[PDB]
RNA sequence: AGCUACCUAAGAACAGCUAAAAGAGCACACCCGUCUAUGUAGCAAAAUAGUGGGAAGAUUUAUAGGUAGAGGCGACAAACCU
RNA sequence: CUCGAUGUUGGAUCAGGACAUCCCGAUGGUGCAGCCGCUAUUAAAGGUUCGUUUGUUCAACGAUUAAAGUCCUACGUGAUCUGAGUUCAGACCGGAGUAAUCCAGGUCGGUUUCUAUCUACUUUCAAAUUCCUCCCUGUACGAAAGGACAAGAGAAAUAAGGCCUACUUCACAAAGCGCCUUCCCCCGUAAAUGAUAUCAUCUCAACUUAGUAUACCCACACCCACCCAAGAACAGGGUUUG
């Protein structure tokens, strides 16, 4: 099958600009109040998820260098302490993660 | 506690209600009729009103070979060989026209199903229809008889071998060589063993129902 | 016609598929917090529940542990699984993982879920809370609510 | 459950169903209109290379529930007037055949068994 | 100008309030309809012939063996009355067509999740709103005041129904499924041809007749079942036992009507007219009617003889 | 005549099993291309998958050389000679 | 008309139409007692089998059937299939030719491309057909032999439309081999009364008789997200399971 005739500019540009082919607007967008940057309503915040991601691979950079080898996770909890910071009454008895920075405000001791 | 199995409803989208009205037409039911527990495996009477029998009373004894479907509808196949002649009735249950269910003989065999008995040695499949029930005392642990039966060659109504009907009564060394055994096994899928989401889980299903039926023997 | 078909076709075919979702699942032991598309997590949260149970019954169950060894395929992770995430979770009868949207990946736009077993050690994720009760909704339905209070008494 | 070129095991005492040849009875038309025989249903067969007509009184292929399952194809060759070929059938028979008196009166007649 | 949905803006403690507040709210107002007969009912009057009543919504449960004294088998489908009230009346001048009609509603859904304009008609009827609505054409004397309720007795066993729903979707299907072609042979040649149509038409008239058979959605449209005998009515949960099958998957919403095969013409002069009326019967119904051929459960064993 | 037909010089390969005289059988590597499906601007200007025929021989194959269009070469198919 | 191509006999698939009707309906005649026939008028809604054989259409034959209709549709349909045949290159037999070759004479073997631009169409539509058994009845009808019919009651098949309780293939489901439901008409004639033509006359006289639907669907959010028996996308249902 080919087609038998050549399509005019009229005819496509009744397709091509169909309101069924044109992007939709979004109305699902908003501010992250914590950080003032926008996400999707049900979507995480692109950029407070990195600050977390970032952070986190931090403290994985850490756990590395500890466990030192392939298979070696611990058989104990872990907990990640900041600069001027010690194991509480809970923390006793847990492989403890030291990160050279202070707390962030976002990650709270618990 | 033995609950009879078509009391245990089947995974689906089913109105839990309708599982419960369905339950009390199978207890009032059994009010009447003294529905025994048996296996596949058990040797069983089954005597039933027959407009056309001779004395309107048929009665068929055979080996239960398959327990299946659930409420009402509930079945089980029995098995014998009559005259040399292979012959199998699907019983159900709850009609009403069933008179009597008698538990020849109690026992349990090594495979949930033994459809695999159309295709063995007709002897392990013919059993005597005036053979006099064997007592089962109380309190005693339901027997296990583990005979593996020996097969009619190939081909057979299934291909008992394969991994999907996991067969273990069956003397599978007399009937297949190695190099048919490997084949078979190129059916096995060894993670289905493992998927933890395909298992279905009925022990809360089954507490519930225990209180169901306490209840109504109870009033 | 996919009528009640309760589970995705995946990878290149059922052992695939499970394969695919062990690794996965591997991972998730080791890092407790995964990111990866968000329909294969979706697909993976339901065994990462079921791996928390099995290693409630213990490690001398031997069921759970040849459970174990086939869904964890780095063995130090087995031991973990018996001795830190489970007695983590032995309050809880449910819940073990929380997942969450992401955005879209960047190279082929994949839709994304971040997934994590609750209680590690990492920095909290973003999550979404609900409006503060202090909102005018929130406080003209506080008043409502204590209104009926006052009248129920009566 | 018979359909044409099923081959059947004449079960009654026939000399023409019982006598050794090279090539099993076959059923080669079901008295049907569907083509598909059942318990009671008459088929014509292709036998010793003749054509006799039997009934069918037993089949492998699940019936109604209540009803038995045979491990064979079972006829007992008839005459075109109903009247049985043989006069004695062993093997068991559905008594669901009993329901049938008027036209087969002759073939329970020489029934032993029934199932 | 975003969209909201009705807890979007609420606070950790008012979502479990707000739940509980619309859901007592709706346990009531359905209390409150449970005496029609007190509360000024329409004029109740005889049944005549050429009358027609109202029928019911009712949720398909599944489906159930029941035997016969006979010892026949018979399947049936169990139908439960789910909150089934009556919502409007349009007279005979109002329709637009021969006759009176009678809007019924059936299953009770979320308040959230309705348009306005629904919520504000439920809102004037005093009921929480229904999953479907149907209409149904009644004589002038068979009108019921909207906010009644409707139960499972309102139909009686030993009569016929008809039952509409819409069939279970199968979505996009080929010939084969969706008409019974038989398709092309499996071997002999056969080049990528073994479920398709085949010719669609003559090559003298140059196009495909309106009509023609061919690849398509399957399904999900609304079918009636013609003349479903009632066995059986489970009053205490509003259970219809209807013979055999009838459209639609398991849980869903099902129009029953007095059957209107010619068969069955003019056989509610003993059924409730213009309905059944719990709260005005004077002895109650027991737990279940049968029809008079069904094998009761708790009946003695057949015994042909 | 770096393809292909045929030839020259001088090389190379051919597991296991059976039988044992071997243009014997079974069967790999290897050579071929019977049948089916796929593919038909292909992956490919002839392929892929399966199934096949042969596989110590008139076998298969690397290297160099020879025969040239009124011609060559040919277990004649008017085959093959970029 | 088409040789800057309208390729394909039979088959498969799906069938649209005619009626000159094979079957089912309603009539008239009969060398029509009855049962079967034969012949004509009306009727195209519904239906019209499976095999052995031949590439076959055709025919023969075996079993059936209510019946196994005749025809047209580019000898309907090959951008849907098949390729036995058919009809290029290879080869064989007989014959013809000095030979090259040839022969509606046989024989064996022999590449069936196409991603659909336009037109058209893609849930018309929920009213159903037929056989058989019983019964009427061994009655009517006949010397007998034989031997029915507008009824009545069953039980089926097929065709539509659904569905999964059980069985089966299976297994949160989809299926059939399983189950459930299926509801009007039709005109040819045959007869009254009765004039033109004071009888008669069924009447292209006026006139009187046989003898003319219902059901389904139906209210309208957010249109964040999630779920679904809804679904290609979209749409739809649910979330008082966010
Ligand atoms: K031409
Ligand atoms: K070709
Ligand atoms: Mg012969
Ligand atoms: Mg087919
Ligand atoms: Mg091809
Ligand atoms: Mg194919
Ligand atoms: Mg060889
Ligand atoms: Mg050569
Ligand atoms: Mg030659
Ligand atoms: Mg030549
Ligand atoms: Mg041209
Ligand atoms: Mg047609
Ligand atoms: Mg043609
Ligand atoms: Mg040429
Ligand atoms: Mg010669
Ligand atoms: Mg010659
Ligand atoms: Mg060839
Ligand atoms: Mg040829
Ligand atoms: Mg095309």
């Amino acid at each position: 099958a080919a087609p038998k005739n050549r399509r005019t500019i009229e005819v496509n540009r009744c397709r091509r600009r169909n309101p069924q082919k044109l992007i939709k607007v979004k109305n699902n967008i908003d501010v992250c109040p914590e950080c003032g940057h926008l996400k999707q309503k049900h979507v995480l915040c692109a950029y407070c998820y990195e600050k977390v991601c970032k952070e986190t691979a931090e403290i994985r950079r850490q756990i590395g260098k500890q466990e030192g080898g392939p298979f070696k996770a611990p058989t104990i909890e872990t907990v990640v302490l900041y600069t001027g910071e010690t194991p509480s009454e809970q923390d006793q008895g847990k492989r403890i993660i030291e990160r050279d920075r202070k707390r962030p405000s976002w990650f709270t001791q618990n | 506690r033995f609950l009879s199995p078509e009391f245990i409803p089947r995974r689906g989208r089913t109105d839990p209600l309708k599982f419960q009205i369905e339950r009390k037409d199978m207890l009032e039911r059994r009010k009447v009729l003294h529905i025994p527990e048996f296996y596949v495996g058990s040797i069983l009477r089954v005597t039933t009103a027959d407009p056309y029998a001779s004395g309107k009373i048929s009665q068929f004894l055979g080996i239960c070979i398959q327990r299946s479907g659930r409420g009402l509808g509930a079945t089980f196949i029995l098995r014998n060989v009559i005259e040399g002649q292979g012959v199998e009735i699907c019983f159900e249950l709850y009609n009403p026209r069933v008179q009597e269910i008698q538990v020849v003989k109690l026992e349990k065999r090594l495979d949930d199903s033994l459809l695999y008995l159309r295709d063995a040695l007709p002897e392990y499949s013919t059993f005597d229809v005036n053979m006099k029930p064997v007592v089962q005392e109380p309190n005693q642990k339901v027997p296990v008889n583990e005979l593996k039966v020996k097969m009619k060659p190939k081909p057979w109504s299934k291909r008992w071998e394969r991994p999907n009907f996991n067969i273990k009564g069956i003397r599978f060394d007399l009937c297949l060589t190695e190099q048919q055994m490997k084949e078979a096994q190129k059916w096995n899928q060894p993670w289905l063993e493992f998927d933890m989401m395909r298992e279905y889980d009925t022990s809360k299903i089954e507490a519930a129902i225990w209180k169901e039926i306490e209840a109504s023997k109870r009033s | 016609i996919s009528h009640g078909r309760v589970f995705r076709r995946m990878g290149l075919g059922p052992e695939s598929r499970i394969h695919l979702l062990r690794n996965l699942l591997t991972g998730l032991v080791r890092h407790e917090r995964i990111e990866a598309p968000w329909a294969r997590v979706d697909e993976m949260r339901g065994y990462a529940e079921k791996l928390i149970d099995y290693g409630k019954l213990g490690d001398t169950n031997e069921r759970a542990m040849r459970m174990a060894d086939f869904w964890l395929t780095e063995k130090d992770l087995i031991p973990k699984l018996f001795q830190v995430l489970a007695p983590r979770y032995k309050d809880q009868t449910g819940g073990y993982t929380r997942m969450l949207q992401i955005p879209n990946r960047s190279l082929d736009r994949a839709k994304m879920a971040v997934i994590e077993y609750k209680g590690n050690c990492l920095p909290p994720l973003p999550l979404p809370r609900r409006d503060s009760h202090l909102t005018l909704l929130n406080q003209l339905l506080q008043g409502l609510r204590q209104d009926l209070r006052q009248s129920q008494e009566a | 459950a018979i359909q044409k070129m099923t081959r059947v095991r004449v079960v009654d005492n026939s000399a023409l169903g019982n006598s050794p040849y090279h090539r099993a009875p076959r059923c080669i038309h079901v008295y049907k209109k569907n083509g598909v025989g059942k318990v009671g249903d008459q088929i014509l067969l292709a036998i010793k290379g003749q054509k006799k007509k039997a009934l069918i009184v037993g089949h492998c292929m699940p019936g109604p529930r209540m009803t038995p399952r045979f491990d064979s194809n079972n006829v007992v060759l008839i005459e075109d007037n109903g009247n049985p070929v043989g006069t004695r059938i062993k093997t068991p028979i559905p008594t669901s055949l009993r329901k049938r008196e008027g036209e087969y009166s002759k073939v329970l007649a020489i029934a032993q068994n029934f199932v | 100008k975003s969209g909201t949905w009705w807890d979007e803006h609420l606070s950790e403690e008012n979502v479990p309030f707000i739940k509980q507040l619309v859901s007592d709210e709706d346990k009531a107002q359905l209390a409150s309809k449970l005496c029609p007969l007190k509360d000024e009912p329409w004029p109740i009057h005889p049944w005549e012939p050429g009358s027609f009543r109202v029928g019911l919504i009712a949720l398909k449960l599944g489906m159930m063996p029941l035997w016969t004294k006979d010892g026949q088998k018979h399947v049936v489908t169990l139908l439960q009355v789910q909150d089934c009230h009556v919502l409007k009346y349009t007279s005979k001048e109002n329709c637009n067509g021969k006759m009176a009609t009678l809007s019924v509603g059936g299953k009770t859904v979320s308040r959230f999740r309705k348009a306005t304009s629904i919520l504000e008609f439920y809102r004037e009827l005093g009921l929480p709103p229904k999953q479907t609505v149907k209409i149904f054409n009644i004589t002038d004397n068979a009108a019921i005041k909207p906010g009644t309720p409707l139960y499972a007795a309102h139909f009686r066993p030993g009569q016929y129904v008809d039952v509409t729903a819409k069939t279970i979707g199968k979505g996009f299907q080929g010939v084969m499924k969706r008409w019974g072609f038989k398709g092309q042979p499996a071997t002999h040649g056969q080049t990528k041809t073994h479920r398709r149509p085949g010719a669609v038409a003559t090559g003298d008239i140059g196009r495909v007749w309106p009509g023609t058979k061919m690849p398509g959605k399957m399904g999900n449209i609304y079918r009636t079942e013609y003349g479903l005998k009632v066995w059986r009515i489970n009053t205490k949960h509003n259970i219809i036992y209807v013979n055999g099958s009838v459209p639609g998957h398991k849980n869903c919403l099902v129009k029953v009507k007095d059957s209107k095969l010619p068969a069955y013409k003019d056989l509610g002069k003993n059924l409730p007219f213009p309905t059944y009326f719990p709260d005005g019967d004077e002895e109650e119904l027991p737990e279940d009617l049968y029809d008079e051929n069904v094998c009761q459960p708790g009946a003695p064993s057949i015994t042909f003889a």
